[PDB]
């Protein structure tokens, strides 16, 4: 088959800007390349066929070109609703193939996360469970990363994380982080700590609490 | 008594025999001078007129040429007739006519040709094999018929051009059966393969030598080859005094005149010989197939009879072309061919069953009728076609000519001919208008009004310019 | 103009068979080929086969021999996709795509239809309130929805008035079972003074479940 | 009755090209009428035949024409694991033209196509192709509806239905006043015959270059059929449309199939969706009743007749002989909804193999006395079968049946003076409509200016 190599798998740009989408294919297919649009939670629309033309409907500030096994998806000025994934796909041969996906995302200031830990509910500890949540809220940019230490030695089982889409009004990320054990394990150790890792700071954020004391 | 000669009052000769075919002219001096000269000729003897100075020209008719009808068309270089009196004398006074008789005998051992023009599109499989002895079976056959028969083999398919043609890929032109399991010839419009011979074995030989190619288009290109087979007479090889039999098989439709644009073709046929030496008809992917009424002329021009010899599905359609190429005959084909045979003796038989007269270079103040004897001494008037015959049969038609008023040229000559035979009556007319006191008349006679006119026949005419 | 309705969402278990449809609105389906593409957040998009609904041909991705099957009733209008042999990787959002003018392009594309694959029986959610510990100016509340199953359900904080200032994460799924979180933030002065709670709807059990949110 | 054949204009393409063999009058957006002239065996670029298409101001001296260009390039595309192929040699660009609006529709109905697929094709098979050109802004467009992408194998094992690929689009064609365009394709469906119809106003808004296969949506195409009368009959090789139904909202169409049932002809008057509402059989087998159909109100009553041309019909004559000569029918419509009944009027040629009847165009009202009139073309009549063309003036009752006018070939031997015929344009700006005529074999099209009455 074809592989269809797209970058870059992200990019966080502003309104106005020119940006260039590329789509890499492993042999020539001679334009045989469209190009597609989603919208947050919501279906696709064609933007180019064979390399160059637009789809009905489509503004002109979108563009396609390229030959042989190259080819660039271009949007010039960006427009508010222009902020979401694109793919290519070639039909050079059966059977078509996809590229990975773009994804275009507001360009902010930086902001460090505020992190908030909380521990196992009264209600959940007297089923026999218990989860300890950690919430890392309105940061930028999106790469961070979670660590869970229970007395001070860091686990990697049994946590589940979720990050929400961009937000729509300060387009900060946000990130929830989830430890569960049994409550029999649970009541094994003390201390209990997620360590949070961007880039707005060399040393982690840390907050954490000690069972039973309070 | 007083009659139309002497009633209308003449003022000479001439006007007087065209009076009516019953008068007569007394070129006699010693004539009273209240005795008319334009009357009966039995009354200007009462009234003592010179039996030498009456001109009353008389409507007859001589033959010239009365060869006797040939008993057998076997031997001869064709000194056969078949058509008697060949040649009579024709002599009319104005307003009259006379009757003359023509016999016609459809003679027995008369040379035949026989030219099997073949479809051998991919239908036609099977109808090669049924046929590899056909050549000495009918030899068998019609031996009993003519002892001069000479048989020749043709072939078609369709124009070898796209649509028509199967042009990829490349290798399908060489075999157009690729696509299947077998071989084929590649894609030819017509090909002569056999020349018109008395040897009967060359016939099965070069049949068992020809196999089918394959075409796209259900209609075949049969038109082009009946119209090469009719016009390339030296390579076919008619004989200028045989019956020739055209004999046309296949299981389809055919293509007409105007179907070639489908192939870009637009160029109508010519109704020339367009089969050189390596015997392919050269202008098939350039030139329009045939219409019916070119292919009429053709045969016409050739006396070539054609015979469909079709099968069940489409012998309606060329019993309806047969109806608008008058002369030609139809027969019903198996589905493999296997009774051809029968079908040719039979399409003979037909052939030599009409005798139809015909009229060429008839003067328009000439009117002709017949009345037909056919059968057993039965007499049919108005008629010129006799039905039903039997070779060896003989048929006559009396025929009267009558001319209306005298022409200004004094001799002409027709032709009577029966459709398709070679022999015919050669009809040479003279219309006896004028006097023979003519040729000697008297130019400024001193008779005439003191010179002023001519004396000829007895009377004085005003001269020229009067 | 050209639309492509799809079938509503399915739910099913493992082994099963399922049968997507694709409904030309505004045009004839056998004008052009109709495609079926697969989408997964991970793997991403796969294109699965097409059909001529003109004559009933069809073309697949060898991956998808034997698990896809796709047909056309000109008569209806309307395409098909049918899956058999369920599983977990069957698990994913599908579209139906046709193409503009270019015979060999993907223009046009329906809603998509989401598929889930599970044995999980109909399970209520478990609410339990997010106290923080025993400072600052600002003060953060949550909310956990463990367990449910199916997807989805809402949250509201004290049914509705409170909503700026709130996150809602994306459901995840643990072993067959779903679990949501959402947190919400508010001035210190607020709180405890002010009594918040979680309001928490799961219609597939029909529940609303809501839990105030108490300090330590 | 009043055209010049004393001042003739005379325009002429390269030899051998077949300049002529169709023409139209074609107005710019100003109103400016030229004359589009179809070459189809103008050379190409690789001295191969593949027609071409010129664009004749008008001149009273007449001369040489500029070309309208179009691509002559054979085109591939490897797209779906498949190889598509057009093949424009000796396509015969031109072999049809016509003229609507500011646009020009110029067509190749032998251009051939195939489609390669590993071993296996779809075969390579004349589908036709028409060009398409707005000469003033040189936006360009193709069209070609029978192009598919099926390999040959399918066909076989569906016994050949639907099989477009010798359609042959563009053989004839035809644009409504909305803007129309109908193809006739005389061997669609395998030499059944077919129609095409979409607006010029969406093959130029879906077409781009090097697609070769795409789709055009308002595009509506006629119906195989299972019944022998229509097989070989070339349903498409004239095509005209008109008025008959009494709904001036739709258009009717007609269609000629002059080998329809075993060579017997017809014509055929449709409605938009290629049902038929009439059906004129013709009179004698291969006289290939429907080579030409004309559509014009000869009476002035405003309802469209019908004019059917069959130019082999053969005429009795005495001793039971018959002589091709060509014979045009005339089918006035009865008031209100009606069949067409009988000819009105049988006009038959004289000269033997004349083809009288090869074309027949409306002339507008030539001697402007309030009735529409038309002139018949008989390419190989005239006594030295030079070529002739003659007019007859409508009347109340319908026709004339003597012409008012002859128009003897000025061209040498062979040139099918009259092969092509287009008139009811006045081109001087007269006030009398004109006549150009087409003698393809020698390369040339002459004009015929109407005069005042004498
Ligand atoms: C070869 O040539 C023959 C001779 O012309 C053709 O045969 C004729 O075919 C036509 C059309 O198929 C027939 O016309 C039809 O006549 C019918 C009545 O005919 C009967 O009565 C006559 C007179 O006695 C008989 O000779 C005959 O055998 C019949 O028994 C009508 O019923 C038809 O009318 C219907 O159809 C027409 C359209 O055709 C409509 O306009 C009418 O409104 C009506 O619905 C029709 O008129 C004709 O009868 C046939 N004649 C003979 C002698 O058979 C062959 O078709 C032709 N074959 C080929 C392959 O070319
Ligand atoms: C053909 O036969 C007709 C009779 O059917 C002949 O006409 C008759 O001729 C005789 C002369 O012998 C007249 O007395 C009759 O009055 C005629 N009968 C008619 C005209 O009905 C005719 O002469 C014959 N012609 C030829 C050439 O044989
Ligand atoms: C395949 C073809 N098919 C049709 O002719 C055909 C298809 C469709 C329709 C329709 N559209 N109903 C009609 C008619 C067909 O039968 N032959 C093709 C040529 C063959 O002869 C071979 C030779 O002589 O070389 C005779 C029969
Ligand atoms: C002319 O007719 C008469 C009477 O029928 C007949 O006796 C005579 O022989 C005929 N003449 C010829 C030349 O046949
Ligand atoms: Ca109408
Ligand atoms: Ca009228
Ligand atoms: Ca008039
Ligand atoms: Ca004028
Ligand atoms: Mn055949
Ligand atoms: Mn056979
Ligand atoms: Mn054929």
């Amino acid at each position: 088959d074809i592989l269809m190599t797209q970058s870059p798998s992200s990019m966080s740009v502003s309104l106005g800007d020119t940006v260039s989408i590329t789509c890499h294919a492993s042999q020539g297919i001679s334009s045989n390349i469209g190009w597609l649009q989603q919208k947050p939670g919501k279906s696709f629309m064609g933007l180019i066929y064979y390399g160059t033309n637009l789809v009905d409907g489509v503004p002109s500030r979108f563009s396609g070109s390229g030959s042989g096994a190259d080819y660039s998806l271009t949007i010039s000025s960006l427009d508010s609703e222009d902020f979401a994934d694109y793919y290519c796909v070639q039909y050079a041969q059966l059977p078509y193939t996809f590229g990975g996906g773009t994804k275009l995302e507001i360009k902010r200031a930086d902001a460090a996360p505020t992190v908030s830990i909380f521990p196992p509910s009264s209600e959940q500890l007297t089923s026999g469970g218990a989860s300890v949540v950690c919430f890392l809220n309105n940061f930028y940019p999106k790469d961070i990363n979670v660590k869970w230490k229970i007395d001070g030695s860091e686990r990697q089982n049994g946590v589940l994380n979720s990050w929400t889409d961009q937000d729509s009004k300060d387009s900060t990320y946000s990130m929830s982080s989830t430890l569960t054990l049994t409550k029999d394990e649970y009541e094994r150790h003390n201390s209990y700590t997620c360590e949070a890792t961007h880039k707005t700071s060399t040393s982690p954020i840390v907050k954490s609490f000690n069972r039973n004391e309070c | 008594g007083p009659n139309i000669c002497t009633t209308r009052g003449v003022s000479s000769c001439q006007q007087c025999l065209a009076v009516s075919p019953m008068c007569a002219w007394c070129s006699d001096e010693a004539l009273p001078l209240g005795s008319p000269r334009c009357d009966l000729k039995e009354n200007l003897l009462k009234d003592n007129c010179a039996p030498e100075s009456i001109e009353f020209p008389v409507s007859e008719a001589r033959v010239l040429e009365d060869r006797p009808l040939s008993d057998k068309g076997s031997g001869d270089s064709s000194q056969v007739t078949q058509v008697s009196p060949q040649r009579i004398a024709l002599r009319l006074r104005p307003d009259d006519s006379k009757n003359f008789s023509i016999q016609v005998r459809q003679v027995e051992d008369y040379p035949v040709d026989i030219y099997y023009l073949m479809d051998l599109s991919y239908s036609m499989k099977d109808d090669l094999w049924s046929i590899q002895n056909l050549g000495t079976k009918l030899a068998t056959q019609m031996r009993k018929l003519t002892s001069n028969l000479r048989i020749g083999f043709g072939a078609f398919v369709d124009k070898p051009v796209s649509p028509y043609m199967y042009i990829s890929p490349p290798e399908a032109l060489e075999n157009p059966c690729y696509d299947m399991k077998t071989t084929c010839l590649p894609m030819f419009g017509y090909k002569h393969v056999l020349t018109l011979t008395d040897q009967v074995t060359r016939f099965n030989e070069e049949v068992k030598k020809q196999s089918v190619s394959r075409n796209r288009d259900a209609p075949e290109g049969g038109f082009d080859a009946i119209m090469q087979a009719t016009v390339c007479d030296e390579k076919i090889g008619w004989r200028n005094d045989a019956s020739h039999l055209l004999v046309f098989t296949t299981d389809a439709k055919t293509h007409i005149a105007l179907d070639g644009r489908l192939a870009g073709i637009v160029q109508p046929n010519d109704g020339q010989c367009h089969v050189g030496s390596d015997n392919h008809y050269s202008a098939s992917t350039t030139m329009d197939y045939p219409s019916l009424g070119l292919m009429t002329e053709k045969l016409s021009q050739k006396n070539i009879n054609l015979i469909f010899a079709v099968t069940e599905n489409v012998v309606n359609l060329y019993q309806n072309y047969s109806e608008l190429i008058p002369g030609t005959t139809v027969g019903v084909l198996s589905m493999d061919s296997s009774n051809v045979l029968q079908l040719i003796v039979d399409a003979y038989g037909k052939i030599r069953s009409k005798v139809e007269l015909e009229v060429r270079d008839l003067p328009e103040e000439l009117s002709l009728s017949f009345n037909a004897t056919c059968l057993n001494n039965e007499v049919i008037p108005g008629l010129k076609s006799c039905m039903g015959l039997k070779i060896g049969d003989t048929v006559s038609f009396s025929i009267e000519a009558k001319v209306r008023g005298c022409p200004q040229e004094k001799e002409k000559s027709f032709t009577i001919k029966p459709v398709g035979f070679k022999d015919s009556l050669i009809v040479q007319v003279t219309f006896d208008c004028d006097c023979a006191c003519q040729a000697q008349a008297e130019p400024n006679s001193h008779r005439c009004n003191n010179g002023n006119g001519t004396f000829e026949c007895g009377v004085c005419r005003c001269g020229p310019g009067w | 103009e050209v639309q492509l309705q799809q079938s509503g969402a399915e739910l099913v278990k493992p082994g099963a068979s399922v049968k997507l449809s694709c409904t030309a609105s505004g045009f004839n389906i056998k004008d052009t080929y109709v495609h079926w593409v697969k989408q997964r957040p991970e793997q991403g998009l796969e294109w699965i086969g097409r059909i001529d609904p003109a004559n009933g041909y069809t073309k697949y991705d060898p991956k998808f021999q034997g698990k896809a099957t796709i047909t056309a009733d000109t008569s209806s209008n309307t395409a098909y996709l049918q899956l058999s042999s369920l599983t977990s990787e069957d698990t994913a959002v599908y579209y139906c795509v046709r193409p503009l003018y270019d015979y060999y392009a993907m223009d046009y594309w329906g809603q998509g239809t989401s598929v889930t694959v599970s044995s999980a029986k109909t399970t209520a959610p478990s609410v339990y309130p997010l106290a923080p510990v025993c400072t600052g100016s600002s003060v953060t509340l949550g909310c956990l929805v463990k367990g449910y199953f199916p997807e989805p359900v809402t949250l509201t904080w004290n049914s509705g008035s409170l909503s700026s200032g709130v996150h809602t994460f994306p459901a995840v799924l643990q072993s067959d079972l779903y679990t949501l979180s959402s947190s919400v933030t508010v001035t210190s002065s607020t709180w405890p003074s002010q009594s918040i709670t979680c309001n928490v709807a799961h219609p597939a059990s029909s529940t609303k479940v809501d839990k105030k949110i108490e300090p330590r | 009755l009043n055209l010049d054949p004393v001042q003739l204009t005379f325009y002429a393409g390269p030899n051998g090209s077949q300049f002529g063999f169709s023409l139209d009058f074609h107005k710019d957006s100003h109103g400016r009428v030229a004359i589009v002239v179809g070459a189809p065996r103008t050379l190409g670029p690789s001295q191969e035949e593949t027609g071409g298409v010129f664009l004749c101001p008008w001149r009273a001296e007449g001369g040489q024409c500029p070309s309208l260009l179009f691509d002559l390039r054979d085109e591939t595309r490897n797209v779906g694991s498949q190889t598509l192929q057009t093949f424009k040699a000796r396509q015969g660009l031109g072999a049809s033209v016509v003229s609507w609006s500011d646009v020009i529709v110029a067509c190749a109905p032998w251009q051939h196509w195939n489609v390669l697929e590993k071993t296996e094709e779809a075969e390579k098979t004349p589908v036709g192709s028409c060009f398409l050109a707005q000469p003033e802004s040189g936006r360009r467009a193709e069209y070609s509806p029978c192009r598919g992408n099926t390999l040959s194998r399918i066909y076989v094992e569906n016994d050949f239905s639907w099989d477009k690929r010798y359609c042959e689009a563009g053989f004839s064609s035809v644009v409504t006043q909305a803007g129309e365009l109908v193809l006739g394709a005389p061997g669609g469906y395998y030499f059944l015959g077919l129609l095409a119809q979409a607006p010029v106003a969406d093959i130029f808004s879906s077409y781009r270059p090097g697609i070769l296969l795409w789709h055009v949506s308002s595009q509506s195409l006629s119906f195989d059929s299972s019944n022998p009368e229509y097989f070989d009959g070339y349903w498409g090789y004239s095509v005209a449309v008109g008025e008959f139904d009494g709904d001036l909202n739709t258009t009717e169409y007609v269609v000629g199939a002059p080998t329809w049932s075993w060579t017997l002809g017809a014509v055929e008057i449709l409605d938009s969706y290629y049902q038929r509402l009439h059906r004129l059989r013709g009179e004698q087998m291969a006289s290939y009743f429907g080579h030409s159909v004309a559509v014009t109100d000869v009476n002035g009553d405003g309802r469209h007749d019908l004019l059917v041309g069959a130019p082999l019909y053969m005429e009795s004559r005495a001793d039971r002989k018959l002589a091709e000569v060509g014979r045009v029918y005339l089918f006035l419509q009865p008031r209100g909804p009606h069949a067409l009944g009988a000819p009105s009027l049988l006009l038959t040629g004289t000269q033997l193999y004349g083809r009288f009847g090869s074309a027949i165009a409306p002339l507008g009202d030539l001697d402007r006395d309030g009735y529409n009139d038309i002139a018949v073309a008989a390419p190989y009549g005239g006594p030295s079968g030079r070529g002739q063309v003659l007019v007859f003036l409508g009347q109340s009752e319908g026709l004339r049946s003597r012409p008012s006018q002859v128009l003897d070939s000025p061209f040498p031997t062979g040139s099918a003076f009259g092969f092509s015929l287009r008139g009811a344009v006045d081109i001087d700006d007269n006030g009398y409509p004109d006549l150009i005529v087409g003698a393809y074999g020698a390369n040339q099209v002459a004009v015929y200016r109407a005069q005042p009455v004498v």
